[PDB]
RNA sequence: GCAGUCAAGCGUUCAUAGCGACAUUGCUUUUUGAUUCUUCGAUGUCGGCUCUUCCUAUCAUACCGAAGCAGAAUUCGGUAAGCGUUGGAUUGUUCACCCACUAAUAGGGAGUGAGCUGGGUUUAGACCGUCGUGAGACAGGUUAGUUUUACCCUACUGAU
RNA sequence: AAGCUCGUAUCAGUUUUAUGAGGUAAAGCGAAAACUUUAAAUAUGUAAGAAGUCCUUGUUUGAACGUGGACAUUUGAAUGAAGAGCUUUUAGUGGGCCAUUUUUGGUAAGCAGAACUGGCGAUGCGGGAUGAACCGAACGUAGAGUUAAGGUGCCGGAAUACACGCUCAUCAGACACCACAAAAGGUGUUAGUUCAUCUAGACAGCCGGACGGUGGCCAUGGAAGUCGGAAUCCGCUAAGGAGUGUGUAACAACUCACCGGCCGAAUGAACUA
């Protein structure tokens, strides 16, 4: 991860960092070798959290394409 | 589904006869008399001519209707008692100690005694039947031949037998003694 | 018997039952060959090798043989006089008892029952009939074949097979070294004698063709003359 | 969240003259024992690795023949 | 699949042979209170 | 209860334009005439858009037997909705007129299917005239030359409280 | 857990509007048993004697079933609670882990401040540290750190 | 109530009619579903005579506005009937649970917020073993009769009544209930629906056939239908797979898949309750 961009409920809890259902992060994507016109390389991208990490462990994600 | 009436037939040859109060069969032969005891079963009797007797059931259920062909197989396994008898054949094998066989009365009883079953020193005695007679069959090593009238007092007899014999905590692949049944014949033959 | 039923046993098998096109299509070409040949024999053939069967096929490329349902050919000729195809057929319809049996040809009579004369192979004996030999299997180790060959060309009888003469064959035998073996004289069927259901089989075992079986008829129809003669040949 | 054309941009692109400018640099550290970091200028870092190696590591044998080969 | 077995995207050459609006996802997840 | 079968022969109301409508008429079972009127809206409105309020009865009468003393039987058909999907049905009654074989298949249904007289609707009620067209192995055993069998066994009854005799249920 | 694939059925009839059991793939670090020297914030209470009894979700003892079960020793299961289920070392913490003996050292409930006490109750004191301009308060730390009845009615135990 | 001006044929938690509003088709039918021509309600507003009609027409003929007489009580739908309105002020009260009916928003599952209508508090009595919210029910003192809800083997007043079915449970069941494990698993039993086989003979049993190219190709110590891999074809038939299992080091042997012989009338599969 690279940021955490927006977290809804609140803006404090952006600012804090907080990881709950929902939340929009930032993501270091150099692994999936993506290109843009242009020629350059993206290597960070926004994704949604999609689950609860408070009842598990993993943050689980879904990119934002 | 309560069928009005399901019926059986017993066909009796011309040697035997069968006499049938209340319940208690009796069927008297060419080879000796046997009786049975069927009044836990709820049929009704029925003689046509000397030689047919129809059993019945009226307005019967499934498990009611299942417990006629049975009694119809039981009084012809009595009738063929009497005029053919029974005969098991049952064989021991062994591999290093031999199974040593032997009828012993004790207090008039006859037993039958069972020794050095794989080196054992316990004398496993089963109690002969009364009515089933016992005799080591001559031109084959290793046979015992039990005869009788009833077939429920042979099979037992020969049950225990083979049962007294089990080999216990051991490689029932690699350990091959014991005591199995044979054969099960009549006494004609032929 | 809404529960406590007997569960039939499915299976993974390529082949599938016939059904009614097949006695159609039986039905249809024995009475659309009929009309194209002029002698129709019967036959009793009932326990027949399928190569001996071929062998008398092929021993004429020129006549078709059917073989089917009785009474299904039954069917095609006709029952009572009030039905058949031609004309005085039920005379013959009605003889055809056992594994029957219908030849068409297209050639004297007399060659035919001369050949169906002088045809007969080596066989088994296809139990009931009479034991028409008498063989004791030897006192020692049982050998593959039974014990009428020379023994010291044979090999000793597989040891899977134990179990079956055990139970089954009703021999009383033992296990030595993985040879079989057997220690007092053994009897399986005295000659002239009505031969049960196990002496065929113990006798099938050690593979004795010593029965004969020849081809046999019983009646016959010529087409040109509408008329059968029944003729008796064994 | 609203919708919006952000999410769905792209945000951190980099371009091949500095992918090399920076790969080039990571064999000149001379590092200093009395220099210490203060920051890290946030960095696309598994692109810039992967020194030259001579191994090859061994091929993977499960895929030819499993186990009840 | 035994019964059916009586009667019964452009790869290269090396790639065969082998195998492997502006709305998001979820709006409006449930609400968290700062108790 | 102790059923009747009625007639009701219903019809829409006149109007200009459409006088003499066409004068539907049915057979039903109920056990008074109030029900049988409302089993006849009832059915009207469910076939089609016929209401009460827009219709009217024309006449009510009773259906009686012609021949109550002779042993006939019947196949019912019967459609029901309970509890899920409904399905149609086919049985066999052997009794002595309609009326009571439509009372003992009301009380098979509640007995069986947790039926009531809302959910059942009759669809016909018919003689089977020639023999050996009876489907039902539980009528069909009833149809064999010179049929005898015993009553029951071991039933009795009985209205003193104390006995001196240890009956016999005699047989 | 999240994102998919499948496809028996369900859904008013219905695949394709929709759901959807059972199966299945993606990955959370390294294909050669190499040591991984994580041991990362419990805000509230566990831990331990004396003594009964109950549950079975069984460690051992009795009897059985299955395993390449040759013998010996084991492993996985069935009935079963009749009987038993230990001695010590460790607070620069013991919401544990060690080494022995043994047939085995199973898991729990009723618990338990009137039958006993350890950190932890807070107090009367005092000092050090942090904060505050100061009186003082606490991110702390150390030391100090009292509760006794029945002689009443019942229950239990024995006695007239 | 203090009290007084007023029971004035005017009022009403009600229906009907006229008409608006929901407009959902579910009337019902179209000019090539594409309507609005139009229902039946579902509770939803307003209106239904004396402060009303006509004659006659002076001002800012149609708009309001002034005028001088005609108009009668079955005087303008149904049901019920005498308890609405000001003034004085005088006593208590001023914040809450259960359920049903709509509506909005909700997640592991609960639920949360609005509104109507009943219960309770202030309230006894009959029934549910026992109960503030469950079913009945108009509280002076007594006599007699008939019932509600719940019941009727014994406790316990009242049929060990009558009629038709189902059920056997080694913790049956007799439930604030139609929510929770709840979808399935069972060779328990009963009824039903849909497809098939069948006197040119079904289902179950015995007995016979189960063939030829061919030990098909590649594999390798050996692999002949049956350790494996790729096809899975041809001929002859009534039928017979380049083979469903047992078996051999390889074979042989047995077996079913499929045919036929003996016997003789009903049988099988899936599915729902």
């Amino acid at each position: 991860i690279l940021a955490v961009k927006k977290n809804p409920q609140s803006p404090m809890y952006t600012q804090l960092g907080v990881l709950t259902k929902g939340t929009i992060i930032e993501v270091n994507v150099s692994e999936l070798g993506m290109v843009t016109a242009g020629g350059k390389v993206v290597w960070g991208k926004y994704a949604q959290v999609t689950n609860e990490p408070d009842r598990d462990g993993c943050v689980n994600a879904v990119l934002l394409v | 589904m309560k069928y009005i009436q399901t019926e059986q037939q017993i066909e009796v040859p011309e040697g035997v006869t069968v006499s049938i109060k209340s319940r208690i069969v009796k069927v008297v032969g060419p080879r000796g008399t046997l009786t049975k005891n069927l009044k836990h079963i709820d049929v009704t009797f029925t003689k046509v001519n000397n030689q047919l007797i129809k059993v019945a059931v009226h307005n019967g259920g499934r498990k009611h209707v299942a417990a006629l062909r049975t009694v119809k197989s039981l009084v012809d396994n009595m009738i063929t008692g009497v005029t053919k008898g029974y005969k098991y054949k049952m064989r021991y094998v062994y591999a290093h100690f031999p199974i040593n066989v032997n009828i012993v009365e004790k207090d008039g009883a006859k037993f039958i005694e069972v020794r050095n079953f794989l080196g054992d020193k316990k004398i496993r005695n089963v109690p002969v039947r009364d009515g089933v007679t016992i005799e080591f069959s001559t031109n084959v090593k290793d046979e015992i031949v039990l005869s009788g009238n009833s077939v429920e007092d042979v099979s037992q007899n020969a049950a225990d037998l083979q049962q007294i014999c089990r080999v216990r905590n051991k490689d029932i692949r690699k350990f091959l003694d014991g005591i199995y049944v044979s054969h099960k014949g009549f006494i004609t033959e032929d | 018997m809404p529960r406590s039923k007997r569960s039939k046993l499915v299976t993974l098998a390529q082949t599938d039952k016939k059904g009614r096109e097949n006695k159609e299509r039986i039905f249809d070409e024995v009475r659309e060959a009929l009309d194209t040949y002029r002698y129709v024999w019967v036959l009793h053939l009932d326990d027949v090798r399928t190569p001996v069967l071929q062998e008398i096929r092929t021993s004429w490329a020129g006549s078709k043989l059917i073989m089917g349902k009785r009474k299904v050919l039954q069917k095609a000729l006709g029952e009572k006089r009030e039905e058949e195809y031609k004309e005085n057929l039920y005379q013959l319809s009605k003889l055809c008892s056992g594994v029957t049996g219908l030849l068409f040809t297209d050639e004297d009579v007399n060659t035919v029952k001369e050949y169906f004369k002088s045809y007969v192979r080596s066989d088994y004996s296809r139990p009931n009939t009479k034991a028409p030999l008498t063989f004791t299997i030897p006192e020692g180790i049982v050998y593959s074949r039974g014990g009428q060959i020379p023994a010291e060309e044979d090999v000793p009888m597989i040891h899977s097979l134990e179990p079956t003469m055990r139970n089954k064959f009703e021999i009383p035998t033992k296990i030595k070294a993985g040879k079989i073996t057997i220690d007092s004289p053994y009897l399986v069927c005295t000659e002239g004698e009505k031969l049960d259901v196990r002496q065929a089989l113990i006798l099938k075992q050690f593979g004795i063709a010593a029965s004969e079986f020849k081809v046999k008829v019983s009646a016959y129809y010529d087409n040109d003359s509408s008329t059968v003669e029944s003729t008796n040949i064994n | 969240v609203q919708p919006d054309r952000r999410w769905f941009g792209n945000t951190r692109v980099i371009s091949q003259d500095a992918l090399q400018h920076f790969r080039s640099a990571l064999g000149e550290t001379q590092k200093d024992t009395y220099q210490v970091l203060l920051r890290r200028n946030k960095l696309p870092m598994s692109l810039l690795e992967e020194k030259d190696a001579d191994e090859s590591p061994k091929a993977r044998i499960l895929d030819t023949e499993s186990y009840a080969d | 699949a035994h019964e059916q077995s009586k009667v019964k995207d452009a790869l290269p050459t090396y790639l065969l042979d082998r195998e492997q609006k502006f709305s998001v996802p979820l709006p409006k997840v449930r609400g968290i209170s700062e108790e | 209860a102790h059923f009747k079968e009625y007639q009701v022969i219903g019809r829409r109301l006149p109007t200009e334009s459409v006088p003499e409508p066409k004068l539907f008429r049915m057979r039903i079972f109920a056990s008074n005439e109030v029900i049988a009127k409302s089993r006849y809206w009832y059915f009207l409105q469910k076939l089609h858009k016929v209401k009460k309020a827009s219709g009217e009865i024309v006449s009510i009468n009773q259906i009686n037997e012609a021949h109550p003393t002779k042993v006939k039987n019947f196949g019912v058909w019967v459609r029901y909705d309970s509890r899920s999907g409904t399905h149609n049905m086919y049985k066999e009654i052997r009794d002595v007129s309609r009326v009571a074989a439509v009372e003992t298949l009301y009380q098979d249904m509640a007995a069986r299917h947790r039926a009531r007289f809302r959910s059942i609707h009759i669809l016909k009620v018919a003689e089977i005239e020639k023999t050996a067209d009876v489907k039902r192995q539980y009528v069909k055993q009833f149809l064999t030359k010179d049929l005898k069998f015993p009553l029951p066994h071991r039933v009795q009854k009985s209205t003193k409280t104390f006995s001196y005799k240890r009956p016999s249920t005699f047989y």
